[PDB]
């Protein structure tokens, strides 16, 4: 996990065009006519990661191994959904604890545009500051959603420095990035916020919520993972 | 009619992109928007015809 096959290429408002299966986990998520929702993240074959808020059914649709949704020659893997588990912990008034896990029908064929993000220790630390990506088809204008898979680097930042703007809005679960001239807009949530650990790209965050019309001068909220991930464990182990 | 039914679309704070119905007095039909998967309001229904039954003609 954590090692794209195609090596990304650094240097979503003001993010920029990702070297196509770069980010191998990334998943878009669809209802029944091809329409993109959300985001989500592969951890395995079998479970995607993903914001409780996207309301995933089992109706719904995993396409993985994507980059240019408005190609339809692009070899992609529509994967059907067996079972949603959304946190029963979601708290739908201040968003958080916002993660959910979905089960596929049928297992994801991994290969050189298709892998799986590595998930962190619950006791992992990482430190404010740290240089971290996030990825998706989300709108670049606060319009229509970029056809091309976009990505943006960005600092984790400190509770105490996100709270100097979103006050007591943050919760235990939840980590902030940005506000540093890029933002995850409308199609992002869902979706990942990796920082390497060890050299491996590890989920830390999940694109949640923030600025009301994508600035990027304010800090993004991200479902924080470390405080998530036990429950994502035990929900794999029972499943 | 509720006067909830008179108010514009409301997205929200989070970051999905889901389509919702809301009423538009201003034409007299439901129609579509984004909404960003959180802290709905009233006028946010999940079909048109819900839609058009709590708020057709506001």
């Amino acid at each position: 996990c954590g090692v794209p096959a195609i090596q990304p290429v650094l240097s979503i408002v003001n993010g920029e065009e990702a070297v196509p299966g770069s980010w191998p986990w990334q998943v878009s998520l669809q209802d029944k006519t091809g329409f993109h929702f959300c985001g989500g993240s592969l951890i395995n074959e079998n479970w995607v990661v993903t914001a409780a808020h996207c309301g995933v059914t089992t109706s719904d649709v995993v396409v993985a191994g994507e980059f240019d949704q408005g190609s339809s020659s692009e070899k992609i893997q529509k994967l059907k959904i067996a079972k949603v588990f959304k946190n029963s912990k979601y708290n739908s008034l201040t968003i958080n604890n916002d993660i959910t896990l979905l089960k596929l029908s049928t297992a994801a064929s991994f290969s050189q545009t298709v892998s799986a993000v590595c998930l962190p220790s619950a006791s992992d630390d990482f430190a404010a500051g740290t240089t971290c990506v996030t990825t998706g088809w989300g709108l670049t204008r606060y319009a229509n959603t970029p056809d091309r898979l976009q990505q943006a680097s960005l600092p984790l930042l400190s509770n105490t420095n996100c709270k100097k703007y979103w006050g007591t809005k943050i919760k235990d679960a939840m980590i902030c990035a940005g506000a540093s001239g890029v933002s995850s807009c409308m199609g992002d949530s869902g979706g990942p916020l990796v920082c390497k650990k060890n050299g491996a790209w590890t989920l830390v965050g999940i694109v949640s919520w923030g600025s009301s019309t994508c600035s990027t001068s304010t800090p993004g909220v991200y479902a924080r993972v470390t405080a998530l991930v036990n429950w994502v464990q035990q929900t794999l182990a029972a499943n | 009619r509720p006067d909830f039914c008179l108010e514009p679309p409301y997205t929200g704070p989070c970051t999905a992109r889901i389509i919702r119905y809301f009423y538009n007095a201003k034409a007299g039909l439901c129609q579509t928007f984004v909404y960003g998967g959180c802290r709905a309001k009233r006028n946010n229904f999940k079909s048109a015809e819900d839609c058009l039954r709590t708020c057709g003609g506001a």
